[PDB]
């Protein structure tokens, strides 16, 4: 075996943890670094379904707190409610409006469907990579039928002679 | 070196649990990737490429790694005419008309 | 002048052939070198590239080794005409019959 | 408290240079940033030095007015 | 001679027409052989786009102006559009059309500056159609096994001959040309596959065409000649001689 | 597995799998000299050479950076004609693009060889990373050889050796030891050996051979979970 080569050509501005160059994979490493990985829980039941009565007392603790410090809560109500109907009469038939009335718009339900799709072909990945490789294998079979029959052409001669 | 008994499996593939009640409602989510480490795996982007110059390549590469497989390197690169290293047999005709040459004697 | 082989740092060295007989043999030795050339002892001096698994990215790696055994500097209009051995023959002695006339390099 | 906080921005904007150095260095996409950061630096300091540098110049004269003012009173 | 030359070593015939779609410069000048990595100098210095912009773009900018220097010294340059300009500059605060037209003969200067620094480009491929068309060059050469080997074109400097061409003796012309816009150059072809090698040397001129005003060809080879050598056969092939040229067609006399 | 039903998914208002002239309203139309002042148009005749040029260019800058690796000069020859044949052996009419795909991707290849002449290109960056995991790897087996020891590669050759000649002992009515017998003898003694590599092997039991691995297991008190807590 021949010696091989001590090593290659190490770049002097690119490290695992600096890359140098950009793309979405290392933000995404760095951002579920950040989040931090998925907090399974091993109970039962959730923490929210177990908690109720006392969620519901910190929920309305922390409602009477911003209450109680809120003294002009009425005016805060009074000076919201222009925006209240201004913004909901205005946006009724882009958000709900248009599921009955004159126009569907369904260009966001197109992109669902698109993506329902997708995840479906990512499911079946495995099947599909499968069956393109069967019929390569099926070539390449084909192919090695030939050294199959010269190897056996030294029987041939020497049961001939 | 050992190798254990090989009409058996490894013992991951053995190995079993079984539920009970209760059982944690928690459903995963994501499998769990805390180290970025996937050594010794190939890519699996190697999937369903056609035949092409890699082939033949890596083939002398393994060849040339034996007395037999050098001598056979040696005499394709050299004493057959072929306009390609990316060798199709589709037809018979250079393996039997090479046999009648020889079953004369 | 120097360049790494294999991890060590080599001189290289130049030719100079100035003889027909020297050109035929470099150029053979240079396309059976390299490493896509098929039937390279059915090469000979009016062998078609083609004919031996060489294709106008492979003349270029060719006239790239040409650059780096005799030192010319061959321009990108010329490298797409050379596609026989007998190409690179000519070649060569017009620019050694160049530089013997005009006492510079052709043009790059 | 102001020159303070300034400064320590701007050492903030060393520091993310430093930490990001092979990328503003080698990649030329961010050959800009590595032109232009030190123009930009040199003139948020001349800022800080500025306001502060002018005030202490007031202050001076503050103090040198009413004590002289003042013995000219007494 | 080409006017537009950095330190490129490679296709100096061509520098100035290719178009790169380069955000910025390479790195280092095109290798001629594989370097080492100490060989160059990793992460240039700062400001390094700036410089090579300058040196790669600006300077041979001005290397061009200045090979050509002499084309553009005519007194219709040098005397009357800048003391146009000076006149109307005096004025310059009266009002805003005083501005424009001390300005606009400086637009003018540098337009008549700018195409006549340019190197003489001909339309090549009309000229390699006319060999391809002779019977006596196509059985030495082919575009398949056809290189160039040397590149020459360049105007001519001054006023020509006063008997050969009288038209240059133009009093209102020699105004505003101090050259004859001719150019002269050869052409080192050679043949891969006969071996063969010719000297293409050749003489344009503007010639008006079908029109008024209008030139109908700024480079309009009157004189073509074709010195083949072979292995042992010299061929001289004359594709258009000038003495039968220049008696049907006369230069066009660019003002302007 | 499964197939796009949608039998108009390839369906384009240019025509079927249309991705080199997309239908668009300002469609080109042709100039005609009679009648034609001036025109502004950056099309050239300049591309085959650019092409010629860039691939020269490429090649060489790129074999700066790799130490005379014979192999891996050739590996890379292989890979920069894999980008250069694109336009020749794509689905895609490059000879029908919108305005001249020669252009195009020639001032594609340019952006390239820019990143190139830096040796900040990822292509060039993933060449570095792969070959020296390949030459520490090569170097290992180097070592080991020269001790005098066996490496893991040769024990599994020697291993797989003397299963096939217990397979073919006992193979007497059939006498056709096919590929395909000869792949699952080897895939089964892989995945064996794959999983000894996390759980190698101490007895007669083999690789990854103890059950006793498998109950219920703790963090080391030195490495707790650092990410999230543990109850
Ligand atoms: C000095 C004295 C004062 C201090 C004293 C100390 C007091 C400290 C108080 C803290 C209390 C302990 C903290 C424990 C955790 C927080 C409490 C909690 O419920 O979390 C469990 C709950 C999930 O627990 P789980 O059951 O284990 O999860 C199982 C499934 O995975 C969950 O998902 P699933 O879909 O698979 O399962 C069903 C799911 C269905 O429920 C949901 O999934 C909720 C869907 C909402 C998500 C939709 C997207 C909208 C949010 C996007 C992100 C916004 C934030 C980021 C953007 C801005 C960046 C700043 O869960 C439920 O069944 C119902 C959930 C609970 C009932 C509804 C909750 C309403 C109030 C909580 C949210 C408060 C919002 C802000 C209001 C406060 C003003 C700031 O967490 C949440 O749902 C989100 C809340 C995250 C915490 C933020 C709020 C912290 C403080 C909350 C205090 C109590 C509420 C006070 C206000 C009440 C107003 C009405
Ligand atoms: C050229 C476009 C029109 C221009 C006219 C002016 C603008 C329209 C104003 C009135 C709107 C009514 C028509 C609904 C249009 C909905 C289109 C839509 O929203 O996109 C959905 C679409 C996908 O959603 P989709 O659900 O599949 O759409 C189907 C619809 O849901 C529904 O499915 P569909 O198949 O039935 O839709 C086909 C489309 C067919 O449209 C056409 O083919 C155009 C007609 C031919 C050309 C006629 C115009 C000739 C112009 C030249 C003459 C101008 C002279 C000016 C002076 C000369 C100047 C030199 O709509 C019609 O059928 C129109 C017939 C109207 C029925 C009238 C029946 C009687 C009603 C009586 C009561 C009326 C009450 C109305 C209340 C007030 C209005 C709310 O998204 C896109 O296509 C994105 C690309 C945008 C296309 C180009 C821009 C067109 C305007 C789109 C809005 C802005 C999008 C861009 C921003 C996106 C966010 C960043
Ligand atoms: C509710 C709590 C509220 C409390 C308030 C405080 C909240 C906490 C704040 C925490 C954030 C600040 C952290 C400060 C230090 C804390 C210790 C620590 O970092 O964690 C342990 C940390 C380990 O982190 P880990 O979380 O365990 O794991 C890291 C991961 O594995 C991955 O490793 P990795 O290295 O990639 O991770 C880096 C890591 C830690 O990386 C570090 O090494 C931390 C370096 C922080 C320096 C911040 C700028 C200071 C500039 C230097 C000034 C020196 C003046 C000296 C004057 C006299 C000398 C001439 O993360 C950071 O970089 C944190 C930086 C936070 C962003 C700051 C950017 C500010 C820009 C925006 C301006 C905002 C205005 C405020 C600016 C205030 C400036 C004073 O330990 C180390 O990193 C050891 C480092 C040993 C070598 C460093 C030798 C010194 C080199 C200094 C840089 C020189 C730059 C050029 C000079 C510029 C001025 C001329
Ligand atoms: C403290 C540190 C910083 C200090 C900074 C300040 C210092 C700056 C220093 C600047 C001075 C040195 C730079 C020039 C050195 C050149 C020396 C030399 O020997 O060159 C000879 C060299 C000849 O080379 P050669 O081929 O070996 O000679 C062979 C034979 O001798 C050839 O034989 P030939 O018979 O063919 O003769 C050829 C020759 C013929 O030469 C001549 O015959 C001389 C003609 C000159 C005419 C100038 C007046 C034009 C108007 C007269 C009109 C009078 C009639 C009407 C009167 C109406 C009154 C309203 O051609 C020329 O060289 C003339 C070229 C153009 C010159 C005229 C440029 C006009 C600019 C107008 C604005 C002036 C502003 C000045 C600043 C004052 C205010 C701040 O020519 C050159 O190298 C040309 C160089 C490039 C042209 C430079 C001219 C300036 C261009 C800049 C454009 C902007 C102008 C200013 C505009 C500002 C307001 C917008
Ligand atoms: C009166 C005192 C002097 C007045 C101030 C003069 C300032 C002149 C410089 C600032 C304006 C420059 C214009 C920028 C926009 C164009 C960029 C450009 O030039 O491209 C080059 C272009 C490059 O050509 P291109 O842009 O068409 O592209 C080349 C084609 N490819 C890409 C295919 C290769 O060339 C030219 O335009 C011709 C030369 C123009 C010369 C520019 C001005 C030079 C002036 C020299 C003054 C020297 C004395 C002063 C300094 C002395 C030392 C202190
Ligand atoms: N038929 C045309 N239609 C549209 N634009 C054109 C046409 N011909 C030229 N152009 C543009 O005008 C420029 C000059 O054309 P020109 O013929 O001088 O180029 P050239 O490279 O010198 O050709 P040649 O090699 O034959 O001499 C071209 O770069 C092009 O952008
Ligand atoms: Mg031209």
């Amino acid at each position: 075996m021949k010696k091989p080569m001590a090593k290659a050509y190490e770049h002097p501005y690119n490290s695992e943890h600096h890359p140098l160059n950009f793309s979405a994979v290392k933000i995404a490493e760095t951002f579920h670094d950040f989040i931090g990985p998925e907090q399974v829980s091993p109970h039962y039941e959730s923490f929210a379904m177990s908690r109720k009565f006392l969620l519901t007392f910190w929920g309305g603790f922390f409602v009477l707190n911003f209450g109680m410090a809120t003294v002009d809560l009425n005016w805060i109500m009074k000076s919201t409610y222009i925006p209240w109907i201004f913004w909901f009469q205005l946006m009724y038939f882009y958000v709900e409006g248009k599921n009955s009335m004159f126009m569907p718009l369904l260009q966001r339900f197109y992109r669902r469907a698109a993506a329902n799709e997708i995840f479906t072909m990512e499911a079946f990945y495995h099947e599909n990579i499968e069956n393109k490789l069967r019929n390569l294998m099926r070539i390449t079979k084909g192919q090695l039928e030939y050294w199959d029959i010269h190897t056996s052409y030294g029987e041939i001669r020497a049961d001939s002679i | 070196l050992q190798w254990g008994s090989l009409a058996e499996r490894p013992m991951v593939d053995r190995v079993m649990s079984t539920s009970t009640w209760p059982v944690p409602y928690y459903q995963r989510l994501f499998k769990a990737y805390p180290i970025r480490e996937k050594k010794d795996k190939m890519s699996l982007l190697l999937s369903d490429i056609d035949i092409d110059d890699t082939n033949w390549y890596q083939a002398k590469d393994f060849l040339r790694g034996s007395f037999r497989g050098r001598q056979i390197v040696d005499y394709v690169e050299n004493n057959i005419a072929s306009n390609t290293y990316i060798l199709i047999q589709q037809d018979v005709a250079n393996m039997a008309k090479a046999y009648v040459h020889d079953i004369c004697g | 002048l120097t360049q790494y082989v294999e991890g060590q740092i080599v001189n290289r060295n130049q030719l100079t052939l100035k003889k027909q007989e020297d050109i035929e043999q470099y150029v053979l030795k240079l396309v059976r070198g390299y490493f896509r050339t098929t039937n390279k002892q059915g090469l000979n001096i009016n062998s078609v590239l083609q004919d031996h698994g060489l294709d106008e990215f492979d003349s270029i790696e060719l006239a790239m080794q040409v650059e780096e055994d005799l030192g010319y500097v061959i321009s990108a209009e010329t490298i797409p005409v050379l596609n026989k051995v007998k190409h690179f023959v000519n070649y060569i002695n017009h620019v050694e019959q160049f530089k013997a006339e005009n006492g510079k390099a052709p043009i790059a | 408290a102001t020159a303070l906080y300034k400064s320590s921005a701007l050492a903030g904007n060393l520091f993310l240079y430093a930490y990001n150095y092979n990328n503003f260095t080698a990649n030329i996409r961010l050959r800009t940033m590595r032109y232009l950061f030190p123009v930009v630096s040199l003139a948020i300091f001349g800022n800080i030095y500025w306001d502060y540098r002018s005030q202490l110049v007031k202050v001076n004269l503050f103090d040198e007015y009413i004590q002289a003012r003042a013995q000219e009173l007494v | 001679q080409m006017g537009f030359s950095s330190d490129n070593p490679y296709n100096k015939r061509w520098e100035y027409k290719w178009k790169h779609s380069y955000y910025t410069y390479p790195r280092d000048y095109e290798h001629t052989e594989v370097r080492k990595p100490q060989d160059s100098k990793d992460v240039p210095p700062i400001y390094f786009a700036y410089y090579k912009d300058f040196v790669d773009r600006w300077l041979p900018g001005m290397n061009m102006w200045w090979q050509r220097r002499h084309r553009i010294f005519d007194k219709f340059n040098v005397y009357f559009l800048p003391g146009m300009s000076l006149f109307f500059y005096q004025f310059a605060d009266l009002a805003l059309g005083f501005k424009i037209m001390a300005a606009f003969p400086l637009f003018l200067a540098y337009t008549r500056i700018r195409d006549k620094t340019l190197d003489p480009d001909f339309k090549e491929t009309y000229l390699r159609d006319m060999i391809y068309q002779n019977p006596e060059i196509t059985k030495y050469f082919n575009e398949e096994t056809i290189h160039v080997l040397d590149y020459e074109f360049e105007y001519l400097p001054g006023y020509l001959c006063p008997e050969k061409f009288p038209e240059y003796q133009n009093k209102t012309w020699q105004f505003f040309n101090t050259d004859t816009a001719q150019a002269e150059g050869f052409f080192k072809f050679g043949d891969v596959e006969s071996g063969a090698t010719m000297t293409l040397k050749f003489k344009t001129m503007p010639i008006p065409g079908k029109f008024r005003y209008q030139v109908g060809e700024p480079f309009y080879f009157y004189d073509l000649r074709a010195e083949i050598k072979c292995d042992g056969v010299y061929k001289e092939v004359v594709l258009v001689d000038e003495k039968e040229s220049l008696k049907k067609i006369r230069p066009f006399l660019f003002l302007i | 597995g499964y197939k796009i039903r949608n039998k108009s998914i390839f369906w384009t208002r240019a025509g079927w799998k249309n991705n080199w002239h997309p239908k668009n309203f300002n469609a080109p139309r042709p100039s005609y000299g009679e009648f034609t002042m001036g025109i502004r148009c950056r099309n050239d005749h300049h591309s085959f050479l650019r092409y010629v040029q860039t691939y020269r260019n490429m090649s060489r800058h790129c074999k700066q950076y790799f130490l005379g690796d014979k192999q891996l000069e050739e590996t890379f020859i292989l890979g920069l004609r894999s980008l250069f044949l694109v336009p020749y052996d794509s689905q895609c009419l490059t000879d029908q693009i919108k305005h001249g795909g020669e252009r195009r991707f020639v001032d594609q290849l340019d952006r390239d060889f820019e990143l190139i002449s830096y040796n900040t290109h990822p292509y060039q960056l993933f060449t570095y990373t792969v070959r020296n995991e390949h030459l520490a790897w090569k170097n290992e087996q180097y070592e080991k050889i020269q001790k005098g020891e066996k490496t893991f590669e040769q024990e599994l050759l020697d291993y797989l050796d003397e299963q096939v000649l217990a397979e073919k002992a006992k193979l007497r009515d059939g006498q056709n030891f096919s590929i395909e017998r000869m792949t699952e003898i080897a895939l089964h003694v892989f995945r064996k050996a794959r999983a000894g590599k996390v759980r190698p092997a101490q007895d007669v039991r083999g690789p990854d051979g103890n059950v006793n691995d498998f109950l219920e297991q703790r963090r080391p008190f030195e490495h707790p979970n650092p990410t999230g807590v543990t109850h």
